[PDB]
C-alpha cells in the first residue's frame, strides 16, 4: 500500500498526489494500533511527505499532505528519525503573518493539529519548543484574532496547543504567567465568548430568557478554562496585594459562567465541572464576588450560584461510580467558601440541615441530602470519608454537641479520632455567639434519645 | 463511658465499645483468625445485647506494600479467598473488601435490630486533577 504511494509521491505529479493521498487518508481514518511488519515503509513515506512541502504547491495538495501526516504521526516510533529543527520550521511557517487571505484557514488548522500530535507523542519536540519560541508566536496569533470573524477553529486549536505545552513542560508555564501577560489575555477570551456587558465594577447583567450557547463557543470556553487552570497552578503559594483586582474579574466571569446553560444536558455538566475546577485555584479572600449582587434570597443578597453548586454536588452523588474524581473539588470549594465568609455558611446551613422534626428514623436511612452526606461518612476511601465529614463539621460552627445531634457518634467517630478530640470540645476557629435554634418536638423527645445511634428507640 | 479493648469519659480495659485490630497481620503467624474469634465472642454475648460496636481497621499502607510485593499470598492462609465475588492497584481493593467482609458477615447473622456495627478505616485536589487531565487526553 505504502510502496505505490511513495513511488507516485517521488514521481512529482501534482494532480496524482492529491488523489492518492486522499484515498489513503480515506481508507485509514480510525486506526490507532499498528503492527510492526509495516514500520519501515511507513517511515519512508513520512520522510517523502516532508520533502514535498518545501516546494510551492496548490492548497488542496498541502491539505491532503497534512491530513496524511496527522494520521501517520499517531504511532510513536516513526517520529524519532523525523524530529529535526528543519522539519519543525516548515510546520511553523505553514501555521503562521497576514490573515487577510481567506482560503488558507484549513492549512493553518491542519498544521496546528499536526503540531499537537507531534509535540504530545515525542520528547525532543518539547526541547525544541523552547528554542523556537512557540509560546510567544501563539500569543501573538491569539491577539491578532480580536475582531475578525470565521476564526473559531483557529482559536480553539491554538488554545489546545497552549494547553498541551503548559501541561507537559514547566519552563513554558512559568513564561506564560509572569511574562507574556497570560492571565489578562486568556480572561479576555472568555469575556468575549459569553458576551458580558458590565453593569458595575464586578457585576454583570444576566437575563433569564437568554438564548443558549453554541457548540463552538462552548468548545472555546472549555479550552480556555483548561489552559487557565494550568497557568495558575502555583498561585496560592504566594499572594501579593497587586493581584486582587486581576483575580476578582476572573471570579466575576466564572460566576456569570455558572448561571448559563449549554446546547445539551451533557455539555453543561462539562462546562460547570471545568468552572468548578478553575475556581479552586483563586485565593479564598477574592471569592466574595460570588454573592456580590445586593438585589433564593438571604439577608438581602443574591444566592443563585451557591444553589447551583449545591444541586451539582447532589446530582453527582446519585451515580455511584468514581467518587474520588467527582466529589473532591466541589466539596473542597464549598468548605473553603464557607470557612471564610458568613452569609454563605448561614445559607448552606439553613438549606442542608433544617431544624430537626423527624426523630423516629436513623440518620442513614432516607432520601434527603443530609441522609446522603451521612451515608458517605463510612467509606473505604479516605479522601471522600474525610472531606464529607469536614463539610458538615464546618456548618455546625465546629462544635461537637451540634454535630452529634444531626449525625450520631457512630458515624462521626472517625472524624473525631482523626482530629484528636474524642470527647466534648470545640474547633480552633471561633465564629460567633451561640444561639438557640431548637424545634419544640425535639425538646420533648430529648430526655429519651440515643446518642450513639442518633435516633429515638 | 466508652471502653477501649483494642489489640464523655474514655477508659482502657458502658454505652459503646471501641475495638481496633490491625488488618495487615494475615501473613504473620495466624493472628487475623484470633481477632475474628475474639470479635465473634464479644458480639454474640448476652450481657451486652444492646450495645453497638465501633471497629477501626488501621495499618492500611503496610498491607498495600505487602500485597504489592507478591512474596506472600493470601490464599496460602485463607483458602476462602478463592471463589470470592468481585466487588490504586487492582490487587489492593479486593483485599481490603475481603478483610472488611470477614468482620461484616459475623455481625449480620444475629442481633438484627437491637445493635449495630460501624466500621472505619484509619494538596490532593491539584494532584488528582492533574492526573485526570493526563489520563483522559485523546489523540487527534
Amino acid at each position: 500500500d505504502e510502496e505505490r504511494a511513495l513511488y507516485i509521491v517521488r514521481a512529482g505529479e501534482a494532480g496524482a498526489i492529491e488523489r492518492v493521498l486522499r484515498d489513503y487518508s480515506d481508507k485509514h481514518r480510525a486506526t490507532f494500533k499498528f503492527e510492526s511488519a509495516d514500520e519501515d515503509k511507513r517511515k519512508k513515506l513520512c520522510e517523502g511527505i516532508f520533502k514535498v512541502l518545501v516546494k510551492e504547491v496548490p492548497t488542496t495538495c498541502q491539505v491532503s499532505c497534512l491530513e496524511v501526516l496527522r494520521i501517520l504521526s499517531r504511532d510513536k516510533k516513526i517520529l524519532v528519525p523525523v524530529t529535526t529543527k528543519e522539519n519543525m520550521q516548515i510546520l511553523l511557517r505553514l501555521a503562521k503573518d497576514s490573515l487577510e487571505k481567506v482560503s488558507e484557514f484549513p492549512v493553518i488548522v491542519e498544521s496546528l493539529k499536526c503540531l499537537c500530535n507531534i509535540v504530545f507523542n515525542s520528547q525532543m519536540a518539547q526541547q525544541l519548543s523552547l528554542e523556537l519560541n512557540l509560546a510567544a508566536k501563539l500569543c501573538n496569533l491569539l491577539r491578532k484574532c480580536k475582531d475578525r470573524k470565521f476564526i473559531n477553529d483557529i482559536k480553539c486549536f491554538d488554545l489546545r496547543l497552549l494547553f498541551v505545552l503548559s501541561l507537559l513542560h514547566t519552563d513554558i508555564r512559568s513564561q506564560l504567567r509572569y511574562e507574556l501577560q497570560g492571565l489578562p489575555l486568556l480572561t479576555q477570551i472568555l469575556e468575549s465568548a459569553f458576551s458580558i456587558k458590565w453593569t458595575d465594577e464586578y457585576e454583570s447583567a444576566i437575563d433569564h430568557n437568554g438564548p443558549p450557547l453554541s457548540p463552538q463557543e462552548t468548545d472555546c470556553a472549555i479550552e480556555a478554562l483548561k489552559a487557565l487552570f494550568n497557568v495558575t497552578v502555583d498561585s496560592w503559594k504566594v499572594h501579593k496585594e497587586s493581584d486582587s483586582h486581576q483575580f476578582r474579574v476572573m471570579a466575576a466571569v466564572l460566576r456569570h459562567c455558572l448561571l448559563i446553560v449549554g446546547p445539551t444536558e451533557d455539555k453543561t455538566e462539562e462546562l460547570h465541572s471545568n468552572a468548578v475546577n478553575l475556581l479552586s485555584n483563586v485565593p479564598v479572600s477574592c471569592l466574595d464576588v460570588l454573592i456580590c449582587p445586593l438585589t433564593m434570597v438571604y439577608n438581602g443578597m443574591n444566592m443563585e450560584a451557591i444553589h447551583v453548586l449545591l444541586n451539582f454536588m447532589e446530582k453527582r452523588i446519585d451515580k455511584g461510580s468514581s467518587y474520588r474524581e467527582g466529589l473532591t473539588p466541589v466539596l473542597s470549594l464549598l468548605t473553603e467558601c464557607s470557612r471564610a465568609h458568613r452569609n454563605i455558611r448561614k445559607f448552606l446551613k439553613d438549606q442542608v440541615l433544617p431544624p430537626l422534626r423527624d426523630v423516629t428514623n436513623r440518620p442513614e436511612v432516607g432520601s434527603t441530602v443530609r441522609n446522603k452526606l451521612v451515608r458517605l461518612m463510612t467509606h473505604v476511601d479516605l479522601g471522600v470519608k474525610q472531606i464529607a465529614a469536614e463539610f458538615l463539621f464546618v456548618l455546625c460552627k465546629e462544635r461537637v454537641d451540634s454535630l452529634l445531634k444531626y449525625t450520631g457518634y457512630g458515624n462521626a467517630a472517625g472524624l473525631l479520632a482523626a482530629r484528636g478530640l474524642l470527647a466534648g470540645g470545640r474547633g480552633d476557629n471561633w465564629y460567633s455567639e451561640d444561639e438557640d435554634t431548637d424545634t419544640e418536638e425535639y425538646k420533648n423527645a430529648k430526655p429519651n434519645i440515643n446518642l450513639i445511634t442518633g435516633h429515638l428507640e | 463511658r466508652l471502653l477501649l479493648l483494642g489489640a464523655f469519659h474514655m477508659f482502657d480495659v458502658v454505652t459503646a465499645i471501641i475495638y481496633v485490630a490491625a488488618c495487615s497481620s494475615y501473613n504473620m503467624v495466624n493472628r487475623l483468625r484470633e481477632s475474628l474469634d475474639l470479635f465473634e465472642s464479644i458480639w454474640n454475648n448476652r450481657w451486652l445485647r444492646t450495645i453497638s460496636i465501633i471497629l477501626f481497621l488501621n495499618k492500611q499502607d503496610m498491607l498495600a506494600e505487602k500485597v504489592l510485593a507478591g512474596k506472600s499470598k493470601i490464599e496460602d492462609y485463607f483458602p476462602e479467598y478463592a471463589n470470592y465475588t468481585v466487588p490504586e492497584d487492582p490487587k489492593v481493593t479486593r483485599a481490603k473488601f475481603f478483610i472488611r467482609d470477614l468482620f461484616l458477615r459475623i455481625s449480620t447473622a444475629t442481633g438484627d435490630g437491637k445493635h449495630y456495627c460501624y466500621p472505619h478505616f484509619t494538596n490532593d485536589c491539584r494532584d488528582i486533577i492533574q492526573r485526570m487531565h493526563l489520563k483522559q487526553y485523546e489523540l487527534l
